[PDB]
């Protein structure tokens, strides 16, 4: 039978579905762990992955003199420990001061780690985030500013270096503090991994951080010239040295998922104990070979795929001795003798970290695998004679030696080890190739910068600048991309907006001096709601939505819903009246232009709300309240689309037997003037302060004209031949009626303010009898304003073809002296993306959300930009 | 390893025992933690904080609650996985079923 | 339905076993919470004369 | 020729219950 053969097909498809998902399930307690960010400050100048790198790449010896602004011969130091941005973080100065600059450490380079992980750190809030930190409790404070004594409990509290990244960002995973010695920034990063491999967090920071602010240590087998000579003859002790060093972690199978750039791969770690050894403090090298195994067997690995070991390597005499013995028992045997296993240690550039070290050596180990090279390990005269370096193929790396990949990738493993006698060893993979389909770019993509205070704000542009001046860099959609989605919108905002080419430098290099650019959008973020504002006549020109209905797909579907609409109470295409196509009428007719721009206003409203911006409230002026009731909710799209054209061609009548005038003068003197005409002439509304507009018969305007010649008052005869808001409507008032019955007044499910109440109404009071009477009485625009900004609204977005309102909106919020923003959509003769973006640049620049993923893609290539210029301030409490 | 989460510290290392056991990186494991006040540091800075309760009684959940007070102690566990403890004949007292741990991130204030 | 002890009450064995969690939260944010159960239920020797 | 394809599935099916559980 057939039935056995469709059985057949869809049973077999099943186990393939099961047997994945069990092989999944197993090996998730093993699968590799992709590192996606890295950041560091270690000595000798180093403030990231790079400058570690060119460190080790030109065997720099970064050990140097002790510190004078302590109140305290050569050590590794961090000389700039002090120096934090504590107002980026909301912390005020006295915290500051009273907080162990190892807390202030980990917040600066957690931020840092998150940034070159391609993530926005504020987007990190409510995630399953786990902080996992290795330090220790140093003599910060044993003198704090008085009141400062609640700060002084957690600015001390080894607990709090985790978990304050966690309250910081509003990361939800745990936030651990472990110690375990000189191997703690290992150990937490195995515990990161195991987190994560438990499905415990989504993404963690495994990391760990020393400071020395007393001179301690230094008291307490040290190296009398005070360098660290690992694996040397002459090794004679370690020395100690500052530092912080995090990285960002997350299971492979979410960073290849989500699109993260992976640096390098965790393939696999363990951690152990030295057991019974020869005394407390002494190591134990049977202890290492087993950890060392551990970390293979979990890696699924033998000791030949391993090329080179990062080695704890502090350049003690009891130490590096057994360290090499284990690492020749482990790694040394069943491999090439051709193919040596390559060891090093960064404790020979910069001394021993303690804490930090392990995380430290795994950055330094990241960039060796993507430079392809196994840099020195500096001081070594001769290796040293307590270790049988014939009996296994183990060499030190006394100069730098390429590292190939064609054969395999490269891989490494990092080791940290503990006078507790806690030991750790990682095997680190080269990050595999990743698969590239590629989008097609969007014009005039901004480029978007922003920064807690305006110096910051220069200091973002000028590091950006130097960024891409230095690095040969993509097309200019991924870096728009990757400035709008990987980076945080602070307060001082800048957009670079342009098609062209040799602007954006010259612009930011402007933005980085203080001075202005043509495509430089500039301002100050702003609490405050969002009202989409929707005027009547005035907006429109020939060909507007014309270059939208080509380029934006989204603008053309709105436009096409419109026209489905209005086909049942029109005799026109819409599509063929915006296009301005053979055959279709043009906007000097009344019936035409009204549903023309109600439905340009109602597609442009969709626009913005696709690319993110859902108002909290919309206002309409006259015909514009069509379009407003509509996206409230309160109209559906065929209701509204009936009484704009019905009530448009109701109108016609009117035509040549009266007008409107707009006049630069208060509503009350505006009243006073318009006495000698009586009916024939009415207020038709009220914009702002100075700004009134008045309607009735073409002769009564042309007499109203010559009395505002004789007083100085500014007066402009609106190009129309209709008195909207005047006695004249009474004629047309059963017509107008009709153009509205058969309607379904719906409630509204965003807030519509009236012109004609000058407060919300229910949408279900948006009957019949209340569009006749917003075409026939005032628009109480400014009132209706003034409303809005006692509500608590800042933002005004003109969802328009081009802006009609905003300079009276301006006037209403000048009088009132709000902090309030009015932008437009497009303007007159431009109507096209560039226009479009400008206007959502602009928009995002005074503080509104924009989902830049809509504008630039959902994905694009990563594309690393420098991190955060931190405006550090000095905080060292006095002894 | 040492574990430092503040007042969380020994439940954390529980969590992180039961872990290790599950993913057979320990056959048996040691969880606890301990406190000892060899001076008088955590009554004079966390009375200026007026968290301790003047009496020195911790009411918990009572309408008396004044706050809480410090305490001495070691606490320790010995646990294996539930499967191991019945191959080996050992008597099993209880079983931690399921643990977590996690953070209050974005609280009304750090402490 | 969340009760003060107040005064001591018995804890049936019977129907259900008996579980019980335990929580401990830091002053640096870290929860913890567990989850105990009682020892399964489910856990003939002759003896070893002059046994040591 | 089915009973071995389905006789594969609820071996995979009891061994992805049991490898969760010891989790």
């Amino acid at each position: 039978e057939d039935r056995l053969r469709d059985y057949l097909k869809r049973a077999t498809a099943d186990l393939s579905r099961v047997r994945r998902q069990l092989q999944e399930t197993e090996a998730a307690s093993r699968e590799p762990i992709a590192i996606i960010g890295m950041a560091c400050r270690l000595p000798g100048g180093v403030d990231s992955p790079e400058g570690l790198w060119e460190l080790v790449d030109s065997g720099t010896d970064a050990i140097a003199g002790f510190p004078l602004d302590r109140g305290w011969k050569e050590a590794g130091f961090l000389y700039d420990a002090g120096e934090f941005d504590a107002g980026f973080f909301g912390i005020s100065p006295r915290e500051a001061v009273s907080m162990d600059p190892q807390q202030r450490l980990m917040l600066e380079a957690s931020w840092e780690a998150f940034e070159r992980a391609g993530l926005d750190p504020a987007r990190q809030r409510g995630t399953a985030t786990g902080v996992f930190v290795g330090a220790t409790a140093t003599g910060y404070v044993s003198e704090v500013p008085e009141g400062a004594e609640g700060f002084a409990i957690t600015g001390n509290m080894t607990a709090v270096t985790s978990g304050r990244i966690s309250y910081t960002l509003g990361l939800q995973g745990p936030a651990v503090t472990i110690d375990t010695a000189c191997s703690s920034s290992l150990v937490a990063l195995h515990l990161a991994c195991q987190s994560l491999r438990q499905g415990e967090c989504t993404t963690a920071l495994a990391g760990g951080v020393t400071v020395m602010p007393t001179p301690t240590a230094f008291t307490e087998g040290l190296a009398p010239d005070g360098r660290c000579k690992s694996f040397a003859a002459a090794a004679d002790g370690t020395n100690w040295a500052e530092g912080v060093a995090v990285l960002v972690v997350e299971r492979l199978s979410d960073a290849r998922r989500n699109g993260h750039r992976v640096l390098a791969v965790v393939r696999g770690t363990a951690i152990n104990q030295d057991g019974a050894s020869n005394g407390l403090s002494a190591p134990n090298d049977l202890a290492q070979e087993r950890v060392i195994r551990s970390a293979l067997d979990n890696a699924g690995l033998t000791a030949s795929d391993v090329d080179a070991v990062e080695a704890h390597g502090t350049g003690t005499t009891l130490g590096d001795p057994i360290e090499a013995q284990a690492l020749l028992a482990a790694y040394g045997h069943e491999r090439p003798a051709h193919r040596p296993l390559r060891v090093g240690s960064l404790k020979s550039n910069i001394g021993h970290a303690g804490p930090a070290a392990g995380v430290a050596g795994v950055i330094k180990m990241v960039m060796a695998m993507r430079h392809g090279v196994l840099p020195r390990s500096l001081h070594i005269d001769e290796p040293t004679p307590q270790v049988d370096w014939s009996s296994g193929a183990v060499t030190l790396l006394t100069e730098p030696v390429d590292w190939p990949d064609s054969d395999r990738p490269r891989r490494a493993g990092v080791s940290a080890f503990g006078i507790s006698g806690t030991n750790a060893h990682v095997i680190l993979e080269q990050a595999p190739t990743q698969d590239p389909q590629p989008a097609p770019p969007v014009p005039a993509a901004p480029w978007l910068l922003s920064a807690k205070t305006p110096a910051a704000l220069r200091a973002q542009a000028r590091r950006l600048h130097t960024h891409l001046a230095r690095h040969p860099h993509p097309d200019p959609t991924d870096i728009a991309h990757a400035l709008a989605t990987t980076r945080t919108p602070h307060e001082h905002r800048a957009a670079l907006v342009t098609d062209d080419h040799g602007t954006r430098g010259p612009a930011l290099a402007a933005l980085a001096e203080g001075a202005p650019d043509a495509c430089l959008i500039s301002g100050t973020a702003l609490k405050g709601r969002t009202v989409f504002v929707f005027p009547g006549q005035g907006s429109q020109w020939t060909g507007m939505g014309r270059e939208l209905l080509h380029t934006s797909p989204e603008f053309a579907a709105y436009i096409a819903e419109c026209e489905t609409a209005l086909n049942d109470f029109v005799d026109w295409s819409l599509t063929d009246v915006l296009r301005g196509t053979e055959g279709a009428p043009g906007y000097d007719r009344v019936d035409v232009v009204q549903p023309a721009l109600f439905a340009v206003m109602v597609s442009l409203a969709r626009l913005w709300q696709h690319h993110g911006i859902h108002p909290d409230a919309v206002i309409g002026h006259s015909q514009g309240e069509i379009a407003a009731a509509h996206i409230a909710g309160a109209l559906s799209l065929q209701d509204a689309a009936r009484i704009v054209a019905l009530r448009s061609q109701a109108l016609l009548p009117l035509a040549g037997l009266g007008g409107m005038t707009s006049l630069a003068l208060p509503h009350d003197q505006a009243l006073q003037l318009i006495q000698p005409w009586g009916q024939d002439l009415s207020i038709a509304s009220v914009n702002g302060p100075h700004s009134t507009v008045v309607s009735g018969t073409t002769h009564a305007l042309d007499e109203l004209h010559t009395t505002c010649d004789t007083q100085g008052v500014r007066a402009r005869r609106i190009p129309v031949d209709y008195a909207s808001h005047s006695a004249q409507v009474e004629s047309i008032r059963d017509t107008v009626l009709q153009a509205a019955t058969g309607i379904n007044p719906q409630p509204t499910t965003i807030p519509l303010y009236s012109t004609v109440t000058g407060q919300p109404i229910d949408g279900t009071q948006l009957d019949a009898d209340y569009w006749y009477t917003n075409l026939r009485h005032t628009v109480r625009f400014e009132e209706t304003t003034r409303a809005l900004l006692g509500s608590g609204h800042r933002h005004f977005i003109e969802t328009t073809a081009h802006p009609v309102l905003a300079l009276a909106l301006e006037e209403t919020i000048e009088a009132t002296g709000s902090d309030a923003r009015v932008t437009g959509t497009l303007r007159r003769d431009h109507g096209d993306l560039t226009q479009l973006h400008t206007a959502l640049a602009t928009a995002w620049t005074h503080g509104i959300d924009v989902d830049w993923t809509a504008v630039l893609g959902d994905r694009r290539t990563p594309f690393e930009l420098p991190t955060y210029a931190f405006q550090r301030q000095r905080y060292w409490l006095e002894p | 390893v040492t574990i430092d989460t503040a007042c969380s510290s020994s439940l954390v290392a529980l969590h992180l025992a039961c872990q290790s056991l599950r993913q057979g990186e320990c056959t048996t494991a040691l969880a606890g933690g301990v406190t000892v006040m060899p001076t008088p540091t955590a009554f004079t800075e966390f009375s200026r904080q007026r968290g301790l309760a003047p009496d020195g009684r911790c009411k918990s959940f009572a309408a008396a609650a004044d706050g809480t007070n410090w305490a001495e102690g070691v606490a320790v566990l010995v646990v294996e996985r539930l499967s191991d403890a019945r191959r080996n004949g050992h008597r099993v007292l209880a079983v931690v079923r399921g643990t977590a741990i996690n953070q209050d991130g974005a609280s009304n204030g750090l402490s």
